[PDB]
């Protein structure tokens, strides 16, 4: 019941270890028992999922007994459990892929508003706080907004989303203008 | 550790007109051979590899052959342009030591033009210093072999002179030296006549140039 | 050699410890055989940095051309073999005899299609660890065998018709398995290393990447043209190892004309599977694991103690 | 095709190591091979080394074994070469050279030892000197010569123009001579009407840019 939290856009690394230090057969599903990837003795092979393109291991680990399921270019969608079958023995992880997006890519005045939107996977219901350059708290669910920016607002805004007690933090850059009276 | 040898060190040849230069290996090298041109202050440039191959932007008028130990690149009328400096290079070993010959410096051939030979005594700002150069300069001769001799009241001098030769001149093929003797102030005024002694093939009798110091 | 008389084995071609000899031999035959100019084999055991492991050296041009071998008994070993021609390669085989060795195998490393084989004495025949399994490979053994040309010049050539009529009968044999009411598809491979994702074999020491889609591009028992299939291939010279993680690099083909003939004689298939309510299976060429190679001889034979 | 732009001259002492680098631009860098090649002043072309980029694996020359490394910035499309332990007979001018392998990424490689593209170079200056301007003193005069010494300076190059480029015709500029001191000499000649002096001003201009200095001396008869 391993759950790991990615970003979306970001790369995500879900591990898999057998017994012993040494290359074996091992294979990477998900949910729907469609392949992700896995080795065919020294040779990756990549299955017919949606990550097909994003997905890979890294080899130089396989000698050592690490099988792990890179993904890169995190979609929302990618949310799903992977379990990596080795030695006769499954391993499951839970993937939860989340995004947060400022409603404005544009600079902002000070009074306007600002509003974060948190794109998360179906059946998950994360709880999200930020925090502005001045200190600014802002909690909610799927969407936060503040009423009115202060100038002091202006900079990198510190977002962090909960959900199964473990926690992803998104980093979002506002620009709120100064002005001469 | 393959040896590459190129012939002659230098050939001189007259505009328009055909060079033949040699490349040998110590051992086979198959026809892993590249040849490369290298005018001063540049980067060397690719003519040919693969002992016959043209790479791109070579004219035709540069062709290459040979193989295993004996290598010939021909150029078949040369240009302004293809004056320069020749390097072969083996690349046929592996693991990889490549080598390169040490190359041949092909040359304008023109007709024997003797140099005009001057002296220059030190300057009075160097003298203060505590230094004296003399400067003997031969300029605008052919061919590039010219023997200089300091003599110092009548005393042949060595190891105090230093010569430095330029490249063939860009419109007249010619060349100019300079050999300069240096000495201490204090040796400097040991002495009197300060000369220097040219031989060129386009003189009939060694040139002299001289001062008196003072 | 010699035929037991009322006696009942139990074989596992899945393990075999004759499988893992062969591949040692192998790897050991392919270090003094086909040496690369460098190979690269990644060393990360440590807990920091890594540290590949290069070695450069002497890379000959060599004629690489698999020669039979035979394995006999190893010391206070005997060699029982399962001469039932309908065996699964898991279970009691009741028509078992005792031989002095082997017959004679050719140690082909190639991924996709197995070459130059033995043939099934009667039908084609499929087998695996696990049919439910969609990660476990499916060993086709054919009972005909089809030619597959190839040339340095860079394609291979396969009859259309013999292909085809190869499909329907591996076809066949899948529906048996999977359920006769379903719709047969074979698709080119999902992906992967270039190695497993192409028809790899090697050819006058060069080691060829043929692209397959054209083999593995139809549907069968569904509804109700050129005389040859032309695969286009290409020679490569960094190829993934095959004997452990690693990479090795080869000189360019020195000949101007590289020709090989194989036969056919198998295939190594993987199933896509997954959840679905349709009535229809995928299946993709495969292969990577060369002890599956050895396994598609060897299944009918095992060692025990005497 | 690509493009080599290498980093700037160096000058260092012996014992000191140095790290000169190599930016390839146009073409994809790991399709190509990176070769380093020096060539010490009046001297011919060594082939130091060679890196198979698309492998990050490299293979030097035996008299530099164990001082040479060649590395490749596949990120920054930047070859580099470190020499280590460095001899005043490392002097030299260093040029970066590539050529191009195949598809290297498709995993077609020819592997080929020739250059075809190469850097402008980068001049390395190995010395116990230290850096300083020249002295200027004057060479003084149908035709006469004129000129000046460039003496004691330190490291190469020097440039020397006449009259601030107006003059050049008939202008020598001889290259520079090592003296035992570890400092460099040269003379920048010209030969003029003799009519011309006392009329004509003749001034060699002396730009030393290692140590920021700029000469100007004028050249008078007598
Ligand atoms: O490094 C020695 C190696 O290079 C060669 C040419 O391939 O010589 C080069 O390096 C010398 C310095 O060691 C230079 O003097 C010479 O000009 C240059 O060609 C070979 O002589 C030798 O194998
Ligand atoms: C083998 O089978 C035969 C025929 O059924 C039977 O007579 C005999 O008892 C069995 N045992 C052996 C070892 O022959
Ligand atoms: C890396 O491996 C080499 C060869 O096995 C070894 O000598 C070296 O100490 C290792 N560590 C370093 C310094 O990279
Ligand atoms: C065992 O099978 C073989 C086929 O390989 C067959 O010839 C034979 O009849 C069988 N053994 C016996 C004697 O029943
Ligand atoms: C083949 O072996 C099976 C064991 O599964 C046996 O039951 C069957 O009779 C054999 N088939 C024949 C007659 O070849
Ligand atoms: C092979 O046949 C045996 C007995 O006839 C059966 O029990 C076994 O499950 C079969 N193996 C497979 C993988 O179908
Ligand atoms: C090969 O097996 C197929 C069934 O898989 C069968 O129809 C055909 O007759 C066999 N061919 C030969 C030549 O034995
Ligand atoms: C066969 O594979 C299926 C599907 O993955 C799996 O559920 C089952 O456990 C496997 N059977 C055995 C005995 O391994
Ligand atoms: C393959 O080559 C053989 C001759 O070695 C020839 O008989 C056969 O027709 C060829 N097959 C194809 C499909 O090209
Ligand atoms: C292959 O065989 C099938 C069925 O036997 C037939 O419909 C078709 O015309 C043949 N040709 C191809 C390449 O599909
Ligand atoms: C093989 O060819 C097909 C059709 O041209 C192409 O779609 C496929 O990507 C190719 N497979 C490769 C290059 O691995
Ligand atoms: C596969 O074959 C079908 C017809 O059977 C053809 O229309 C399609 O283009 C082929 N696909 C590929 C990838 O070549
Ligand atoms: C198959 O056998 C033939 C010799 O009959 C040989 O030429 C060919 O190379 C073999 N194929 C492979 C891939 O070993
Ligand atoms: C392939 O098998 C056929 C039998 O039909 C045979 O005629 C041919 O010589 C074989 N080719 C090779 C390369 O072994």
């Amino acid at each position: 019941k391993k759950v790991v939290l990615g970003k979306k856009g970001d790369t995500v690394e879900l591990t898999c270890t057998a017994s012993q230090k040494k290359s074996i057969q091992f294979h990477w599903k998900n949910s729907n028992q469609i392949k992700i990837l896995g080795n065919q003795g020294s040779f990756l092979t990549k299955g017919p999922s949606k990550l097909n393109d994003r997905a890979d291991s890294r080899r130089s680990l396989w000698d050592q007994g690490n099988f792990p399921l890179i993904i890169k270019n995190l979609k929302i969608e990618d949310s799903d459990t992977y379990i990596c079958e080795v030695e006769d023995q499954k391993e499951e992880v839970q993937l939860l892929v989340f995004g947060l997006t400022a409603n404005s890519d544009t600079h902002l005045l000070q009074g306007q508003s600002l509003t974060l939107t948190l794109e998360s996977p179906p059946g998950s219901s994360p709880s999200v706080q930020c925090r502005s350059p001045r200190g600014k708290n802002i909690q909610g669910g799927k969407t936060l907004s503040v009423s009115q920016l202060e100038l002091q607002d202006s900079g990198t805004w510190t977002c962090t989303v909960l959900q199964n007690q473990k926690k992803v933090e998104f980093k979002i850059d506002i620009v709120v203008l100064a002005f001469q009276k | 550790d393959i040896v590459m040898t190129q012939s002659p060190a230098t050939l001189s040849v007259s505009p328009g007109e055909r060079a033949t230069l040699s490349c040998r290996a110590s051992e086979s090298v198959s026809s892993d051979l590249a040849w490369y041109q290298q005018k001063p202050g540049q980067a060397p440039r690719l003519l040919i590899y693969g002992a016959s191959t043209r790479a791109t932007g070579v004219p035709a008028r540069f062709s290459g052959s040979g193989s295993g130990a004996e290598f010939t690149l021909t150029i078949s009328s040369l240009q302004s342009e293809d004056f320069a400096v020749y390097y072969c290079q083996q690349y046929n070993n592996w693991p990889p030591r490549y080598t390169f010959g040490q190359g041949t410096r092909l040359e304008i051939k023109r007709t024997v033009a003797a140099p005009s030979v001057f002296i220059f005594p030190p300057s009075d700002e160097q003298l203060k210093s505590g230094t004296a150069s003399v400067v003997c300069l031969l300029n605008n001769f052919y061919p590039r072999e010219a023997k200089v001799q300091w003599k110092v009241d009548n005393a042949l001098q060595s190891g105090n002179s230093q010569e430095s030769v330029t490249e063939q001149d860009s419109k007249d093929s010619t060349y100019s030296l300079s050999s300069t003797l240096t000495l201490s102030k204090a040796d400097y005024e040991k002495h009197k006549v300060y000369a220097c002694e040219v031989t060129h093939q386009g003189l009939s009798s060694p040139v002299t140039k001289s001062f008196n110091r003072g | 050699e010699v035929v037991l008389v009322n006696v009942t084995e139990n074989f596992n071609m899945w393990k075999n410890d004759m499988v893992e000899q062969m591949h040692e031999d192998i790897i050991s035959l392919w270090d003094q055989s086909l040496k690369p100019c460098v190979k690269l084999t990644p060393l990360c055991v440590g807990a920091g940095s890594c540290n590949t492991s290069v070695i450069t050296q002497a890379c000959p041009k060599v004629s690489f051309e698999p020669i039979p071998i035979h394995y006999c008994a190893p010391a206070g070993f005997a060699i029982l073999k399962c001469n039932n021609c309908t065996f699964n390669g898991t279970g009691p085989c009741t028509n078992v005899s005792t031989v002095q060795c082997t017959h004679g195998i050719r140690p082909v490393v190639s991924s996709q299609l197995l070459l130059n084989g033995s043939l099934a004495e009667c039908e084609v025949v499929i087998r695996s660890v696990n049919f439910t399994d969609n990660a476990k490979t499916i060993i086709v053994q054919l009972n005909t065998s089809v030619e597959i040309n190839c040339t340095g010049a860079g394609h291979c050539n396969i009859a259309r018709a013999k292909w085809n009529n190869t499909l329907k009968q591996i076809a066949s044999k899948l529906r048996e398995q999977f359920g006769n009411n379903k719709t047969i598809i074979f698709k080119q491979s999902s992906g992967g290393d270039p190695e497993i994702v192409t028809h790899w074999f090697n050819c006058g020491g060069e080691f060829f990447y043929c692209n397959s889609t054209q083999l593995f591009n139809s549907t069968w028992f569904n509804s109700t043209g050129s005389d040859t299939i032309t695969l286009p291939c290409r020679i490569k010279q960094i190829i993934n190892m095959w004997q452990k993680v690693g990479k090795a690099m080869y000189a360019p083909p020195i000949s101007g004309q590289i020709r090989c003939s194989s036969n056919i004689t198998g295939l190594l298939l993987t199933r896509d599977g997954g959840n679905s309510n349709n009535e229809s299976e995928i299946f993709r060429p495969g292969g990577g694991d060369m002890r599956d190679n050895w396994r598609s001889e060897l299944y009918k034979y095992k060692v025990v103690k005497i | 095709e690509v493009q080599l732009v290498e980093s700037g001259a160096e000058v260092k002492k012996p014992g000191s190591s140095v790290k000169v680098s190599c930016k390839a631009s146009g073409d994809t860098f790991i399709r190509y091979s990176f070769t380093w090649v020096r060539q010490a002043p009046g001297q011919g072309l060594e082939w130091m080394g060679r890196i198979i980029t698309i492998l990050d694996v490299a293979h030097y020359a035996p008299h530099l074994q164990g001082r040479v490394t060649i590395t490749a910035d596949k990120s920054t499309s930047t070859v580099y070469l470190e020499l280590r332990n460095l001899r005043s007979d490392d002097t030299a001018v260093y040029f970066c050279a590539g050529v191009y392998e195949g598809e290297a990424d498709e995993g077609e490689y020819d592997n080929n030892g020739f250059l075809k593209h190469w850097g402008q170079g980068t001049l390395v200056t190995v010395s116990s000197a230290s850096t300083k301007g020249p002295s200027v003193f004057p060479l003084a005069p149908g035709t006469a010569a004129l000129g000046c010494l460039v003496k004691d300076y330190f490291p190469e190059p020097v440039t020397v123009s006449w009259n601030s480029g107006a003059l050049t015709s008939g202008v020598h500029t001889f290259p520079a001579v090592l003296q035992s001191s570890g400092l460099y000499s040269l003379s920048s000649v010209v030969t003029v009407p003799s009519s011309s002096l006392g009329t004509q001003t003749y001034i060699c201009n002396v730009n030393h840019k290692p140590s920021n200095t700029k000469v100007d001396k004028k050249v008078e008869p007598k």
